[PDB]
């Protein structure tokens, strides 16, 4: 019954797409080119939420990798899983947005941005049962600010109340690739924070610290990134797909942690992530991999939670995990004086169990864990990684650096300002409510 | 080049029909504590569920083997061969040595490491029991 | 392959698709010779065998059978003569249930009471949910 | 699609520098594989719809 | 699974 | 029994014909020996509807090759499933046409017209039923467009009770290929519209855009043109040799889509049509297969079909499936694209579903659209034809072979004459 | 409405069941002094 | 005997005769070479081989029907298939060329060379026969075989034999499906000649039994053959009390003395109840009230027609299987005293019931379940004048440009049988409407 399309937008969107679905394609059990392995295929029919069936077996996967780029979409046609996905959904342009928002908004979007609509029209009308839309994007520049907010406003002028929920790699405070980098995500921030409906913020330098402090990797490189966010979200929608306790939808997963239409930019973090060697000499028990999960160096976001307050908390487990330790770790979590809830939300867990374990990926990092729990949270602690982007537009912004690119292009120069104001009128927003 | 020509996007590699991390290790405990050993005299503290205890269908509206007693480590102790056939004498199965020794050879081909309980053995006293009387209603009619 | 018109009689059924293949169905636009809510690979005889008794209802049963005089009297008069006559134990052709035992034939005991259980039923414990004949049949088989 | 003057642009009807079989600049997605014939055996109606019920007591 | 105790009818009045 | 006796006249005409006969060739399973290496007793039931018996077991096709010069026709023999065809049924002329439709019609093409109707007659005698006879040929040349209709005109003199289809490449828009295309095309249709019973008028334009759009295929040619034209000819007589559910012969579809005599010029259509990445990945099913078939990228006559309305539509498929789906998906297309459908014709659309589709496919559809969009064609021709002859060029070989002016006029008129007539239907009221 | 087993105290199980009665008790007259058409067509096959 | 020839003219009335005569064949016993098994057959009774087959003196059972079309590729199908040891192979009678859906060349062209071979059969099979009920005539109005050749067999049937009940078995076009064009000129042409030339006549709707299928039966993709073995159904239903035993038993002579009410109003409403399935079928009870009220339902009806928006005539109730006339006269009262269902007032007492203890027999690669109860409802209803009236606006839509004419004309009837065939339908409605007000 439970669909979800999934859209991967961006070089950063295609890769991690790339590990997510190959994750996917192992825990669903599905051959690259799409068959059920060894002929096994008792009744197991937990794929219909990521895959399609169309006549001979052939579980295609409900994917739209997009890009103007055609170097990393060329690399899926071209590697092992050139059998799975669709050749038309998966969908390439000819000349790269090359980290400049307008033309990834104005020139070369409106160009392609039909014939992907139209491919998701399509997956639309094929499915039955929609839930709703992840979309795979980054922030960073080009394709992931311009495009992906462009397919935000022609996906909710269409759709509308289909839930959106937005996977975006954040930037970090001091590690960051691109130097046109802060105009690129104020500008897609403020074009998308009307039309989304749950942006969860994922940043490099975060996952870099965890990858260092847990597991064993000396030098995790984005490959052991992107499988975790292929863990994070399967941690996400294994609800959709199996059974057990609690479970979460879409719309029960979005309305639980939106609590004002301008606040919804939650965090996601996964804390049983500890290699074998370290897994072996631990009991991974549900009252501590809760905790683990409110660590302030456990995150996958580079601000920590004691300067702010949370407002809304997500507790997905997954495995061998029953409800009454649940109950034990979320009461001594609320009775810790360390965390600070906010005073007008006193029930903020919104708990949801699956009983299927996680699938390990082969030659990988992760251990064989039991248990999974992913934090979804929602602190006030977000506000000073927004101010400080604005701090880093207001410097590049005061001498007029790099913004004779977006004049060039066929773009107007005062909704820089505009965007700016909007942000600021954010995290205004975000001051006003934690008090 | 010195290397080979690997792009870093074939690092993921991990298909179906490959590796097969099926029976590796699953780190961690269980909920039910079934791997570690049972206590014969529990804890007045220790709230571990070795797999004793019972669910609340079996606490609630109990089999009235377990009312009055004999809970289920009475059934799946490895037992003696002389006890069983002492038990079900004293039951009044009354079958000669022959017939229990052919009974406890098959239960000890179907339960390894030897063994044979009393479940066992009455699980198999069942099939062979079952298998006589279709054997009646195959060589006769339907009365 | 075989509809449910011909080899469906009960309302039990041990291969119930659970509400996700007729989506299958639907979404693949299959035709009902192809479709799981019509059409099954079970058979006859296992429809019959999905009972959980190995023992035969009779038809239509006697109601009262306890609360009359006549039920009385034929429960006091027959109990000592119906020791003699035997049960209807299914059929060993149609039960590819129980296990290959190679003997069978000389080994005899003598003092047993025929449990209602199946012995398949009964014996859930060694395979390692509550065992229904929905889990038996998709257990000894496939 | 009859007059249609941008299909004179669309990557059918333009001129253009076929390279290789094995360069990504065209319609190599598609010109790297053959056209299908899968074999999947057919009947009428009539034949598998009405069939010979063997036995079949009332 | 195993089966549970009898349900007594109460004879409250026998003959 | 009711046979087809198949003519193919033109060298395109018989560069389509065996791509045809390869195609009902290998759609029944016949070896270009002659024999039968087939599996099923579906496709040797009917085989005597395009093949007759030798001693041996081969089957030779009821076909005649027409040219009015060796060349082609020799290409056709020296090809595969060239040794299928019967040496006497390969009749060929001495000079050529040289593409002019009165060395074609009253010069050269009537000399040899004797021995064509000789071999036409004994093909035809050897029938049983003889249901029709099927014409492939090449407006805007001169073996097709002249002598074809010389063999139309004259076996529609000799039997007038029976089906006479042609089949026919029209002139394209856009492209050139030929200086006199204006003059054999008018020529030509001018005896289209009175002489045949229905004319299906395919465009290659219009299938280059197919190839281009649906199929990819960077460079289709002449062989890939042909095959789609010979899948839509084995698709519009499906019913006479392959059983099935509800059927439908050549003379059930005449009825069902012309209204009046003067409309018989159609749009045909094949429509499962994947790329060469997509036949893996394409779940064939009716909704999708009707999607297919109303699109007008979908069309190969290359005029537009949104353009006017949709006086009558087949829809001839192939393949198990659901009539209750049929026939909801082709009252849907109605209801939606309403606007171009004749409102004075209450449900238009004929539905007819066989059994056995292409061999390799699993379901398939031949779509036909009898429209009023097809006095594009003739309105674009009418135009060339008076542009070129409003100063007379290109006239002195039709006035030397032996032809008045009069008859070019007549032609133009009468070409007029039709494209007043579908106009009227154009935009037509009910009350 | 709904109709039951005569089990089933609901409707008009009270001389549904003296009906089943009286048949049974006729049955097993005919039974023990041996009129029934079973045990004639099996003593004919006995004999 | 009370033999019946059934005659199967048309692509749809020989599919539908080949699931009937599968249903007959299923529900009789009879194996599908004619041979009884020839070890379970020592239980006699059932004295409905004598009915609705023959003997041919050894032990084959050829059936009582005859199976023309102008087309040879269906009834070579028949010859083909598994139904193939079991007809007398010359009683599938085959033209040349089919008429293709044309009315003129259903009756002048093609009919005229094949009518005296198909005369001379039916002729054949009713000296064979002793005491026949009559013909049983299944047909598509769509065109062709099914109007033009089934029209001129009926009046030649009329003409020869005279006074004999010609039951109808037509497919009557959908308000908005059909699979032709000139379906309304042919339909109009043919309902002009079969109104006068007829007994009974039963018009079942294809789109109708598209929405039993995709509501009761869970079909949401239903073929031609699931329609074939509903339409079966009925006829089995109709002529089970023909066959076996049963309580009341309702033959042809009181079936039409007891729905017609005037001789022009030989068109009833065709409803089989229940057509639930398998699963959704055995956590019911199934009782003759709720049967009853299915019938009743106005969805239910087969034929899309509302009768919600008319006044019913009488209703004839067969029922099959374990049903007792005492609750068939409770449902009968339930129906009555509830007020939707409307009756004419010149008919106070209006149902006709027919209790049969034969339950339907399943049919294996079928979609219908074992019940153990059944009910077809036969009523007679003014609510098919809205049928007919669509009908005729289509009809006048089609006429007014004079589309489509030519054919007709140039194969036979001139061009003032259309209007006399459109005035024959405008008096039917005329009538139609006084008998309702
Ligand atoms: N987690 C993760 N982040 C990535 C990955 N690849 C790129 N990024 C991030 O994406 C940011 C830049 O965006 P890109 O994805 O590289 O560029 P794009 O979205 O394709 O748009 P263009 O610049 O126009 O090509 C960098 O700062 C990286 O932090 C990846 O594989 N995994
Ligand atoms: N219920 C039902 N109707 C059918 C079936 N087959 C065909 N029809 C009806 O037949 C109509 C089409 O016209 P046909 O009856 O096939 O015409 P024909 O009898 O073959 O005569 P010709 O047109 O000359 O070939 C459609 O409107 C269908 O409703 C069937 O199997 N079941
Ligand atoms: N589709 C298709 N068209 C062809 C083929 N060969 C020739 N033509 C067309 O036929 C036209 C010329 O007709 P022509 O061969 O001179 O006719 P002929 O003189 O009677 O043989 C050109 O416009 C071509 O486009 C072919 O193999 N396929
Ligand atoms: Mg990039
Ligand atoms: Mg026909």
């Amino acid at each position: 019954m439970r669909e979800c399309i999934s859209i991967h937008v961006g070089q950063a969107g295609v890769q991690i797409g790339n590990a997510c679905w190959e994750l996917y394609c192992l825990e669903h059990g599905i051959q690259p080119d799409g068959q059920m392995p060894s002929d096994k295929t008792g009744g197991d029919d937990s794929f219909n939420t990521f895959f399609s069936e169309t006549g001979a077996g052939k579980h295609v996967p409900r994917a739209v990798f997009v890009d103007l780029e055609p170097t990393v979409v060329d690399e899926v046609r071209t590697g092992t899983y050139r059998q799975l996905f669709h050749p038309e959904q998966l969908i390439t342009g000819k000349e790269d947005a090359a980290n400049n928002y307008a033309r990834g908004h104005y020139t070369i979007g409106k160009e392609i941005v039909d014939l992907v609509l139209d491919r998701i029209r399509k997956l639309a009308d094929q499915c039955t049962g929609l839930q709703g839309f992840l979309i795979f994007h980054s922030f960073g520049g080009g394709t992931g600010s311009g495009f992906a907010s462009l397919l935000m406003e022609r996906l909710s002028v269409d759709y509308g109340k289909k839930s959106k929920l937005e996977f975006a790699i954040y930037p970090a405070p001091q590690i960051s690739t691109a130097v046109v980098e802060p105009y690129n995500t104020i500008l897609t921030t403020h074009t998308t924070l009307e039309h989304s409906d749950c942006a969860f913020m994922v940043d490099n330098e975060a996952i870099y610290d965890i990858c260092r402090r847990n597991l064993d990797i000396e030098r995790p490189t984005y490959t052991n990134l992107n499988r975790l966010i292929a863990q994070i979200v399967s941690s996400i929608t294994a609800s959709l797909r199996f059974d057990g306790a609690l479970n979460v939808d879409l719309t029960e997963f979005q309305t639980n942690l939106v609590p004002y239409p301008r606040i919804h930019f939650p965090l996601a973090t996964y804390a049983p992530v500890i290699s074998a060697e370290k897994a072996y000499h631990e009991q991974l028990s549900v009252a501590e991999i809760t905790n683990a999960c409110f660590e302030p160096a456990n995150q996958m976001v580079k601000c920590d939670p004691r300067h702010g307050k949370y407002m809304a908390c997500c507790m997905l487990y997954r495995g061998d995990v029953v409800p009454k330790d649940v109950n034990a770790a979320i009461a001594t979590i609320k009775t810790k004086r360390t965390i600070q809830f906010v005073d007008w939300c006193p029930t903020g867990f919104k708990v949801g169990i699956n009983y299927q374990p996680p699938t390990v990926v082969p030659g990988g990092d992760l251990a064989k864990v039991q248990r999974a729990v992913c934090m979804l949270s929602n602190t006030t602690a977000i506000a000073e990684a927004w101010a400080r982007l604005d701090h880093k537009f207001d410097l590049m912004y005061a001498k007029r650096a790099f913004v004779h690119w977006y004049v060039g292009e066929g773009m107007e120069e005062g909704e820089f300002s505009e965007a700016r104001e909007d942000l600021a009128a954010l995290e205004k927003d975000y001051e006003e409510v934690g008090v | 080049a010195i290397g080979g020509h690997r792009t870093s996007a074939q690092m993921i590699n991990a298909v179906v029909g490959g590796v097969s991390t099926k029976g590796y290790r699953t780190y961690g405990v269980p909920t039910v504590r079934s791997d570690i050993a049972a206590p014969r005299t529990k804890r007045i503290s220790d709230t571990k569920n070795y797999g004793d205890e019972s669910d609340a269908f079996g606490l609630i509206n109990p089999s009235m083997y377990s009312n009055k007693g004999i809970y289920e480590k009475d059934f799946f102790q490895p037992r003696e061969p002389e006890q069983i056939k002492g038990i079900f004498s004293d039951i009044g199965v009354e079958m000669d040595p022959e017939t229990f020794h052919k009974l406890w050879s098959v239960a000890t081909s179907r339960s390894d490491q030897g063994q044979v309980s009393v479940e066992s053995f009455r699980n198999v006293l069942d099939e062979v029991q079952a298998l006589q009387l279709a054997d009646e209603a195959q060589n006769l009619g339907r009365p | 392959r075989a509809q449910l018109a011909a080899v469906k009689e009960g309302l039990y059924h041990p291969s119930l698709p659970t509400f996700r293949r007729m989506d299958m169905d639907t979404a693949a636009h299959r035709l009902p010779d192809e479709h799981c809510r019509t059409t099954t690979g079970v058979g006859p005889a296992d429809f019959q065998n999905a009972t959980a008794t190995y023992f035969q209802p009779p038809a239509n049963t006697y109601n009262g059978a306890n609360i009359t005089d006549t039920g009385r009297l034929l429960r006091e008069t027959m109990k000592d003569d119906v020791k003699s006559l035997r049960l209807d134990w299914a059929k060993a052709k149609d039960i590819k249930e129980l296990p290959q035992i190679k003997n069978t034939g000389q080994l005899r005991f003598s003092g047993y009471a025929v449990r209602y259980q199946k012995p398949a039923i009964s014996g859930s414990w060694r395979y390692t949910q509550r065992p229904v004949p929905a889990n038996i049949y998709s257990r000894y088989r496939d | 699609a009859h007059g249609d003057p941008q299909k004179w642009n669309l990557p059918g009807w333009r001129i253009e520098q076929r390279y290789a079989g094995n360069v990504l600049i065209g319609n190599w997605s598609e010109e790297r594989q053959k056209f299908g014939r899968g074999g999947e055996k057919h009947t009428s109606t009539h034949r598998m719809d009405y069939l010979n019920n063997r036995n079949f007591a009332p | 699974i195993q089966e549970r105790a009898r349900i007594k009818p109460r004879q409250s009045y026998p003959r | 029994m009711r046979e087809i006796v198949h003519m193919q006249a033109g060298q395109c005409g018989n560069q389509i014909g065996a791509k045809f006969w390869e195609v009902i060739s290998d759609e029944h399973g016949i070896d270009p020996t002659g024999t039968y290496h087939g599996d099923s007793d579906l496709q040797l039931e009917r085989i005597n509807v395009y093949y007759n018996e030798a001693t041996g077991g081969k089957y030779v096709p009821r076909a005649v090759l027409v040219d009015l010069e060796p060349g082609t026709m020799d290409s056709v023999r020296s090809g595969p499933f060239g040794q299928i065809f019967r040496p006497d049924n390969f009749v060929f002329g001495q000079s050529g046409a040289g593409n002019n439709w009165a060395k074609g019609h009253y010069t050269e093409g009537a000399e040899l017209v004797d021995s064509v109707l000789d071999v036409v007659r004994k093909e035809a005698e050897s029938c049983d039923c003889l249901q029709g006879f099927q014409l492939t040929h090449s407006l805007g040349g001169g073996t097709g467009s002249g002598m074809g209709t010389l063999l139309i005109s004259k076996i529609r003199e000799e039997y007038p009770d029976r089906i006479m289809n042609t089949f026919s490449v029209v002139p394209s828009p856009k492209v050139s290929d030929t200086v006199v295309e204006p003059y054999n095309a008018t020529l030509s249709v001018h005896q289209l519209v009175e002489n045949t019973d229905e004319t299906y008028c395919i465009d290659n334009e219009a299938l280059y855009d197919i190839c281009f759009r649906t199929l990819k295929l960077t460079t289709p040619t002449y062989g890939d043109l042909n095959h789609l034209v010979s899948a839509t000819m084995s698709g519009v007589t499906t019913c006479l040799r392959f059983p099935g559910q509800l059927n439908a012969d050549l003379r059930k579809l005449a009825v069902n889509m012309v209204p009046f005599p003067r409309l018989h010029f159609f749009m045909p259509g094949f429509a499962p049509l994947t790329s060469r990445g997509s036949q893996q990945y394409r779940a064939l099913t009716v909704p999708e297969l009707t999607q297919q078939m109303f699109d007008a990228k979908n069309m190969m006559a290359a005029c537009d079909p949104r353009h006017g309305r949709y006086l009558t539509v087949a829809a001839i498929f192939r393949g198990r499936m659901s009539m209750k789906e049929v026939d909801e998906q082709m009252l849907n297309v109605q209801n939606k694209n309403s606007s171009y459908f004749v409102e004075w014709i209450p449900n238009n659309v004929k539905t007819a579903v066989c059994d056995i589709p292409p061999r390799g496919l699993k379901m398939s559809a031949t779509f036909i659209g009898n429209s009023t969009a097809i006095q594009e064609l003739f309105k674009r021709i009418s135009e060339q034809f008076t542009a070129m002859f409003r100063r007379k060029a290109f006239l002195h070989w039709y006035t030397g072979e032996g032809m008045d002016e009069m008859e070019f006029t007549e032609a133009e008129s009468n070409m007029n004459d039709l494209v007043s007539e579908y106009q009227q239907y154009q935009d037509a009221t009910a009350e | 409405v709904r109709s039951y087993n005569p089990s089933v105290r609901v409707g008009n199980w009270n001389e549904d069941t003296c009906l089943e009665e009286d048949m049974v008790k006729d049955f097993l007259e005919k039974k023990e002094k041996g009129e029934l058409l079973i045990q004639k067509a099996s003593n004919l096959r006995s004999t």
